[PDB]
This record gives structure tokens, C-alpha cells and sequence, in this order.
């Protein structure tokens, strides 16, 4: 199981060659080298039965972690003001966290988490990064507090859940009026237009039963006209002007790739014709696994050529991964097994280099010399999640999803905003429910598919790719709001 | 001593509105006594949606605290358009938002929305502030974004010359110059030479760029942003690989690599192997194409073993 996936410590660290031509990027390279393979050298090889004498050993320390997020969950010091339009992203870090770490919460706590978050939903719909008193609606903390929801709520009248259920027109306005007519969606009003809001988007209409026509129109083409000469996928594209042609913004982005990836991959569960836009399939997964970093800089993902390796990459680059495979496994299937990245030297990178030093604050990190925080806690835990299991989009499960599903129940439609922009009729609505459902539902985990470094003490549960919650989450959250229980 | 909103004449009429956090929330911030005094009258002014001097006055003070803050920025605009302010000026407080290190998306955001606003017949000054912000920042992706997008947008308008794209083409090449490892500037390169409507991409176009790929692989053989670049550009064109080889060759075991090749350049490099595995698809040459994939699963690039395996497979 391990043939094709070599730990760092079994292959030859060397830096990165200079060719004799010394620039800024490669003095950072080379200092990131040196920390990364310093702290490897000082680390016990995780695969080890001689965990030999004096050196640090390299367990995942869950209970550090889970103190780490529990410092900040009750309160947090005036100078992380700058995190205030943000919030709903502190609860979505820790709560997932928390949630592949095995650490639950009782119920009195999930109420708290459930109460803050409704009061960031605005009854014109959308959640924004504070009380509906005090800030917009945007789409990002949409995503964080719905997933959020999903994660610390229930379906009784404190859950939160039923709050959701009633928002559906509204939260489905609010997509309508962050809508530009390239497939494009400003973040909030007056916002940016990036491929981050399509996803978080495209997450929750997904979720939440609310897609349509008219809220999916020409959105497939941004998205695929993201993608870079790289392989990878930038923030944005540009119309020139109906448009003569579109034109990617910036450079392919770790983030923003996995974004367009799983907007990409939400869109294919969609019975639209001609829909979606295809994508190079290939070259995505060639940029991916590009990514990965050499043995010097412990086999951690970078986020864009020529820059350094990032423990959050973890989760954008690796979570991409098995998204990617699947749309080349289909693109060969539309014509006519040994894992794809280095799943091995990854978890090695999350326990040896991402990990706070043993015996203080606890947390994980963006790299050595850096502080840990709510957001690479999440990403690096999320991707060793990634690495530790075999995820799978299961056609057979899809089948199964199809064959179990109930047309007949359902929470009512949403009234579209223009008068053709729903679909044609009820048929059609139903078999996209169930397309929508099913596939949504078809991720699971490979028999025989778990390598986890180091023991089973290291174990954390399995996240789906593209929503990145737990399957146990997922499945009974979806299940209410389709009416599938 | 802070003087407190509640004491201030010019604010007496005023009540502010405290935030709705609902019971016992999770994750409060501890704000300061100024920042929390400034929001509870701006969520006041926002309520009242009252458009004045002194709610602009307020914005100010708001998001130099906090320059994150969307909603504010989204009312700050709201304040500038409702007052018919100079845009001009706000571009110039931009200006000195930066210098004093008030850096966040937001700002970049916002010079985007007053410059599309101005509209201005020549773009050049704020191209030469964006050149400037990269500078000592050289791989800033939002402001690269920025630079796509002013570029786009005003060229759409008519108001890019051939002289201002020959300059930005020369600007680039000298960040190139001073850094052949910045895929922000090869990202760049690519819109100016490929992408962008307006590119040359006449044959002989075509081999003038070849040249400079080649030459830059040469360079810096080991530089990942070059060899995308290459067969990022033969991929578009739909160039054959083969004609361009005898260049490539000699990092598997038009301008030719420097005789002897750069100090400290071990052989082979992974991405040259790339190359000559899917020169070899390319003659249909299964069998040692798949070769090439198996010696860069075991041997030459070995982080990778399974993507290679999965190449060597889809040959085999
Ligand atoms: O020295 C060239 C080569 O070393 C190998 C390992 O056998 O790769 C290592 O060294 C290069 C730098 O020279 C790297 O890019 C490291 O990642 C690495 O593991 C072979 O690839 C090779 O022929
Ligand atoms: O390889 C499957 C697998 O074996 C377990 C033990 O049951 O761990 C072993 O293999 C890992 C990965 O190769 C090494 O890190 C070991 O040192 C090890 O004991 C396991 O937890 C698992 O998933
Ligand atoms: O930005 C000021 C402003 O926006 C408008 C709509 O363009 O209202 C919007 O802004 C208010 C205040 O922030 C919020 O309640 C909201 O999201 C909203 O509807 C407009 O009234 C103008 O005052
Ligand atoms: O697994 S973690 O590292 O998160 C937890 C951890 O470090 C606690 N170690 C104590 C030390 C005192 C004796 C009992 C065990
Ligand atoms: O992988 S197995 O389950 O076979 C073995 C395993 O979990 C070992 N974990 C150790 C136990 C002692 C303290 C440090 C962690
Ligand atoms: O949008 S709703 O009509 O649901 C409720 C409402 O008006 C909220 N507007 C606030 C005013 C203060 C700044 C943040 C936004
Ligand atoms: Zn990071």
C-alpha cells in the first residue's frame, strides 16, 4: 500500500539546485529548506518501531490541539479585531476541528455555536462576519456558518436547522442579487467577484435545495475560464466583451484551484444541457501533484510555483486531489490502483513539521517559525484527513442514492427571480434533486484505502472532499433540507 | 484620554446602537473601548442610513482599526458617490494607507472601484503605483490581479496604446531579469504574450518566443515556472514537441544549453524527463515513453512515484 508512496525519511533530502544563478526566491527556498529538514533530523521517524533515543517524537498531540482551540473559543484578546468580519470562520475552524479531532462538544455549547451564528443571518438573506446589526451579508461566512450549522446544530427548534429551512428564499435572493451576468458572483454587495464565492456558494445551494437554471447560468464558463497555462485555476476571469472571450486574472492559486475544483465537480450533478463548461481534467492534476514539495522541504504542498510549502496547502492542493482523479477517471471512461500524491510524506509533513513544538500553546501551522492559528489548525487537519484515507466518488453509491430516493418529499421550491429562470417543469426539477442529492452523497471510504503514519493513535475521522464536514455531518444535514431521513 | 462619542457635541443627537450578539456568544473579540464606541455609532448611522461628512469622518476611523471590515468599506464607497467627493483625493488617502502599512484586500478593492469610477483616458499613473507596489513585494497576488484587471478593463475602452503595452512588456521582462524563479511576472508574461486579445501572435511571433523560453530554461534549468511556461505554451499553439528536443536532451541524461552546462545543475531534471516522455506519445512511441514515467517513478522523481506509475500505466 505504501509501493508508490515513499516517506521523506527513506529518500535523500537535497535543496533545491541554483544552476549558478542566485535570486530572492531561491535565498527564501533555501531558508525554508534548512528549517523544514533541521526539525525533520531532530523528529523520530513516525514509521519507526525503534523510536530512537532523544529525539522528538512526532505523534499527533490531540489534546495540545484541542486546548489550543479551546483558548480561543470563549474569548479572544482587542488586537484580533482584524479578525472581526471573520468570525464565522473562527467557528468553522474550530468546530471541524474539533470534529476530526473526536473531541465533541456537549449540547450546551452547540447551542451557543447555534444561537451566534443565527444572529449573522440577516432576514434578507445570508449570513455576514458579525450580527445582522452590524455587518452585510457576504458569501464566504455563508458557507463557514451553514457548514458551521452542520456541524453543531440539530434538527429540534434550538438546532438551528429549522432557522435554515425557512431562510431558503431568502439566503437564494441574495445569491440572485450577488449574480453577474458573466457567471460570475460579487462576495457582497459592492464586493469582489471571486471563484471562492461561486464555491461557498454552489456549497450551500447544494446543500440547501435551492439550485436553479437562472442561478447557474454561464457560471460553469467562469469558473473553467479560470484555469491557468499552469493547470491550475486563478481567482478570476475576465470577459472582453456574449463575450468575445474570457481571460484568466492571476497565476493558478492552491486555494482557488481547489475552489474551482469542487464548483467544477458540484456542477456535474446538474442535468442542464451542454453543462457544465468541460475543464482540463489533466492538467489540474499535473499542477496538483506538482505541488507537492521535495523531501528537503518534508513533502508539504506548496500553493503556486516557485513559492514555498504551506501546511494549509494541505487541505486547498491535496482536498483537490481526489477531485481531479475523478474527473480523469471520467474524461478516460467518456473514450473507452496506486494513490495519486504522496499520501505518506504528507501526513509526515502535518505530524513532524505543522504541528506546534510539543509541551506549549498547542495548534498547527503554516510552517516552522510561524504561530499557529485557527485556520492552519483546520487546514493542515483537514488534509492529513485527505492523506489518512481513500476517498471516492462511488458510482454504485450514486446508483443506490437514486434508487432510494423520494421525489414526492421535499421542502417547497424557491420562486425564482426572473419568471422562465426555474426549470421547465416538475419532472425535471425532481430528477435534478435527485442528481443533486445522490451525487452529493457519493463520496466514500476505500475498503482496505487507510495508511495512517505512525499508528492508529494518529488516526482523525474522514472528511468528504469538495464540503469538507464529516460524512456523518453531511449525510443527516442534506437528508433534512431534501427531506430524505 | 479617549473622549467617548456620548460626550461629543457633534454626535449628541446620535444614540448608538449596541451589537446584537444574542446570549453568550462564541468567539467574542475583546474590543477596545474605541473601536467598539465607533461601531456602535456607525451600526446608528448605517441604520439611519444617514450620507454626511461626519459619517464619512467615521469610515475612516473605522477601517484604519480594522481595514478587513467590508461593510464599512461598502458604506465608505456609498458615502463618496452620495457626496459627490473627489476620487482623486481618496485615491491619494489609498496612497497613504499603504505607506502607513493599513494593508488588506479591501484597500485593493477599493482602488479598483474608483478607478472605474474616474475612469481616467490614460490609466498610466496608477499602472506606475502598481509597478512601484510590486517592487519590494514582488509575488503580492491580489495586486497581479489588480494589474490584470486594469489593464483588461481599460483595454476594452480603447485607452491602452501600443507604446504603453511595449513599456509593460519591457517591465516585465526586467522583473524576469531580476527574478527568473517570479511565476507572478511568468503569469504576466503569459497575458501580455499569449492571452490578452490584442497579443501578437503572428509565426514569426510565435518563434520569438520560443527563443525566450528556451533561453530561460538555459538559464535556470531547474526553474519549474520556465518548463510550465514551455509546455503551457507548445499546449496552446498545439506545437509539436519533437521539432524543439535537441534543446531539452541534454537535461535527460533554437538556443542549445551553455557547453559545460551551469554549475551545480544535477541531471536529470524531472520536468526535462516530462518532456521526452511525451515527445515519445507524440511519435507513438508507447513503449519508452513509458520507460521514462517508470525511471521517474523509482528513481529520477520519486515524491511523485504514483502520479508517474499512473502515466506509465495509461501507456502500458
Ligand atoms: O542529484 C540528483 C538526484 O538526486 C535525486 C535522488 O536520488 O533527487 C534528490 O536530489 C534532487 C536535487 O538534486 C532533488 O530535487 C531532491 O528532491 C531529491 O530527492 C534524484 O532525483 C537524482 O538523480
Ligand atoms: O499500512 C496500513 C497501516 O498499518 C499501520 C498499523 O496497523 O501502521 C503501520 O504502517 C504505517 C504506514 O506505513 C507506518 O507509519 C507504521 O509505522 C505502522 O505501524 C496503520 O496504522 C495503518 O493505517
Ligand atoms: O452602502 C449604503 C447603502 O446600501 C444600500 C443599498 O445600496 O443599502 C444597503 O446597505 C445597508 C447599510 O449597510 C444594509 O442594510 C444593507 O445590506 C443594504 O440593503 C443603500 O440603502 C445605501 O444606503
Ligand atoms: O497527546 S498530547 O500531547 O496532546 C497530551 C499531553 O502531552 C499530556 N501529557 C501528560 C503529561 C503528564 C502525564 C500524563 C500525560
Ligand atoms: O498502530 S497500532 O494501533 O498498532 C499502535 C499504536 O497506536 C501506538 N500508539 C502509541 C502508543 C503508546 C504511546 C504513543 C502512541
Ligand atoms: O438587511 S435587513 O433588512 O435584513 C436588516 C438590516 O437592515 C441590517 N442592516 C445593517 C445596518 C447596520 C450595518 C450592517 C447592516
Ligand atoms: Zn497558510
Amino acid at each position: 500500500a505504501t509501493e508508490f508512496t515513499p516517506s521523506v525519511y527513506s529518500l535523500v533530502s537535497k535543496p533545491l539546485p541554483s544552476n549558478s544563478r542566485p535570486s530572492a526566491t531561491l535565498d527564501e527556498q533555501a531558508e525554508t529548506e534548512d528549517l523544514i529538514s533541521q526539525l525533520f533530523d531532530l523528529t523520530a521517524d513516525p514509521n519507526a518501531l525503534v523510536s530512537e533515543h532523544g529525539k522528538r517524537y512526532s505523534g499527533l498531540r490531540k489534546q495540545e490541539h484541542t486546548q489550543f482551540l479551546a483558548s480561543s473559543f470563549f474569548q479572544l484578546p482587542g488586537k484580533f479585531v482584524s479578525l472581526d468580519a471573520s468570525r464565522p470562520w473562527l467557528v468553522f475552524w474550530t468546530v471541524h476541528s474539533l470534529d476530526l479531532l473526536g473531541v465533541a462538544l456537549d449540547q450546551g455549547t452547540k447551542d451557543r455555536v447555534v444561537s451566534t451564528l443565527l444572529h449573522f443571518l440577516s432576514p434578507k438573506g445570508g449570513f455576514g462576519g458579525g450580527p445582522a446589526n452590524s455587518q452585510i451579508p457576504h458569501l464566504l461566512p455563508t458557507y463557514a456558518s451553514v457548514c458551521s450549522l452542520a456541524i453543531a446544530g440539530n434538527d429540534s427548534s434550538t438546532g438551528g436547522w429549522k432557522d435554515l429551512a425557512a431562510a431558503r428564499q431568502s439566503i437564494y435572493e441574495f445569491f440572485m442579487r450577488c449574480k453577474r451576468p458573466d457567471g460570475g458572483f460579487v462576495v457582497c454587495e459592492g464586493g469582489e467577484v471571486d471563484v471562492r464565492g461561486t464555491y461557498c456558494l454552489l456549497v450551500v445551494a447544494t446543500l440547501l435545495d435551492i439550485i436553479t437554471p437562472e442561478l447557474l447560468h454561464n457560471v460553469d464558463k467562469f469558473v473553467s475560464a479560470c484555469q491557468t497555462y499552469e493547470g491550475g485555476f486563478a481567482c478570476a476571469s475576465f470577459p472582453f466583451p456574449e463575450p468575445s472571450c474570457r481571460v484568466s486574472m492571476a497565476e493558478a492559486h492552491g486555494g482557488y484551484t481547489s475552489c474551482s475544483l469542487n464548483s467544477h465537480f458540484l456542477l456535474t450533478s446538474v442535468p442542464l444541457p451542454s453543462f457544465p463548461l468541460s475543464i482540463d481534467a489533466n492538467a489540474a492534476l499535473r499542477w496538483t501533484v506538482l505541488q507537492q514539495g521535495e523531501p528537503i522541504e518534508g513533502g508539504g504542498f506548496r500553493g503556486r510555483t516557485n513559492k514555498l510549502v504551506d501546511g494549509c496547502y494541505s487541505w486547498w492542493v491535496g482536498g483537490g486531489a481526489p477531485v481531479a482523479e475523478e474527473l480523469v477517471r471520467r474524461e478516460k471512461s467518456r473514450k473507452v490502483i496506486p494513490p495519486i500524491f504522496n499520501r505518506v510524506a504528507l501526513q509526515e509533513f502535518t505530524l513532524v513539521a505543522a504541528q506546534q513544538d510539543p509541551g506549549s500553546t498547542g495548534g498547527l501551522r503554516d510552517k516552522p517559525g510561524k504561530r499557529p492559528d485557527q485556520y492552519h489548525t483546520c487546514n493542515n487537519l483537514s488534509g492529513l484527513s485527505i492523506a489518512q484515507h481513500k476517498m471516492s466518488h462511488s458510482p454504485s453509491t450514486v446508483s443506490s442514492n437514486r434508487l432510494k430516493f423520494d421525489a414526492s418529499k421535499g421542502l417547497p421550491a424557491v420562486k425564482p427571480v426572473a419568471p422562465g429562470g426555474g426549470w421547465k417543469n416538475e419532472d425535471e426539477r425532481q430528477n435534478a434533486r435527485r442528481e443533486i442529492w445522490a451525487n452529493a452523497l457519493g463520496w466514500i471510504e476505500e475498503e482496505g484505502g487507510e495508511i495512517i503514519v505512525g499508528g492508529k493513535d494518529n488516526r482523525i475521522n474522514t472528511t468528504t472532499p469538495v464540503f469538507n464536514i464529516l460524512g456523518l455531518r453531511l449525510k443527516p444535514f442534506i437528508n433534512y433540507f431534501y427531506c430524505q431521513e | 484620554t479617549y473622549i467617548p462619542m456620548s460626550q461629543r457635541r457633534s454626535w449628541a443627537d446620535v444614540k448608538p446602537i449596541m451589537q446584537d450578539d444574542g446570549p453568550n456568544p462564541v468567539v467574542p473579540i475583546m474590543y477596545s473601548e474605541e473601536y467598539k464606541d465607533a461601531m456602535d455609532y456607525f451600526r446608528a448611522i448605517a441604520a439611519k442610513e444617514e450620507k454626511s461628512e461626519r459619517a464619512l469622518e467615521l469610515t475612516e476611523i473605522i477601517v484604519r482599526m480594522n481595514p478587513a471590515h467590508y461593510t464599512v468599506w461598502q458604506y465608505r464607497f456609498s458615502l463618496l458617490t452620495s457626496l459627490n467627493k473627489s476620487l482623486e483625493d481618496e485615491l491619494r488617502l489609498m496612497n497613504e494607507f499603504a505607506v502607513q502599512n493599513l494593508k488588506s484586500y479591501q484597500v485593493w478593492h477599493h482602488r479598483l472601484l474608483l478607478l472605474d469610477r474616474i475612469s481616467p483616458q490614460d490609466p498610466v499613473s496608477e499602472i506606475e503605483y502598481i509597478h512601484g507596489s510590486l517592487l519590494p513585494d514582488p509575488k503580492n497576488y491580489h495586486t497581479w490581479a489588480y494589474l490584470h484587471w486594469l489593464y483588461s478593463h481599460f483595454s476594452t475602452l480603447g485607452r491602452i496604446s501600443e507604446a504603453q503595452w511595449g513599456s509593460e512588456l519591457d517591465w516585465c521582462n526586467e522583473m524576469l531579469r531580476v527574478d527568473g524563479r517570479n511565476n507572478s511576472a511568468w503569469g504576466w508574461r503569459w497575458y501580455l504574450r499569449v492571452s490578452r486579445p490584442g497579443a501578437e501572435t503572428s509565426s514569426r511571433s510565435l518563434q520569438d518566443e520560443l527563443i525566450y523560453i528556451l533561453k530561460s530554461i538555459h538559464l535556470i534549468p531547474h526553474n519549474v515556472s520556465a518548463w510550465n511556461y514551455l509546455r503551457g505554451f507548445l499546449k496552446h499553439f498545439s506545437l509539436p514537441l519533437v521539432p524543439i528536443l535537441p534543446a531539452i536532451l541534454p537535461y535527460t541524461a533554437f538556443p542549445m544549453p551553455s557547453d559545460p552546462l551551469p554549475e551545480d545543475t544535477p541531471l536529470p531534471v524531472p520536468l526535462a524527463l516530462e518532456y521526452l516522455a511525451d515527445s515519445f506519445i507524440e511519435q507513438n512511441r508507447v513503449d519508452d515513453a513509458a520507460k521514462v514515467f517508470e525511471k521517474l517513478s523509482s528513481e529520477y522523481d520519486q515524491m511523485r512515484a504514483g502520479y508517474w506509475e499512473f502515466r506509465r500505466r495509461e501507456c502500458a
